[PDB]
């Protein structure tokens, strides 16, 4: 197998603080399939102005 | 297959050397690896008899 670097020493983890009410947020982007979002082109073949 | 080479466009993102016309026979633009070369169908002459 492959080790990147060595394990870390630290002897505990850092503190981690979770607030939900913060962190939440309101923001609508609908997909749009005219602005092609989130369109994978086909791996197969390109294809021309058809 | 049988295919004839001439000069062409640069249609085509050229992230895939094939291409489709949406039926088996392939445009085949960007045949070498950097030149676009664009292939055609075999020459066929009709013939008749009376």
């Amino acid at each position: 197998y492959v080790d990147v670097g060595p394990d870390s020493v630290k002897s505990a983890c850092i503190e981690v603080d979770i607030q939900q009410t913060f962190f939440d947020k309101t923001w609508p982007r609908p997909i749009d399939v005219s602005k092609a979002d989130g369109i994978i082109y086909p791996q197969g073949r390109t294809y021309s102005n058809i | 297959g049988r295919g004839v080479f001439q000069n062409c466009t640069a249609v085509g993102v050229r992230q895939q050397r094939f291409v489709y016309d949406a039926y088996q026979n392939l445009v085949g633009y960007y045949s070498d690896d950097g030149n676009y070369y664009c292939l055609r169908a075999c020459v066929s002459v009709p013939v008749s008899v009376i």
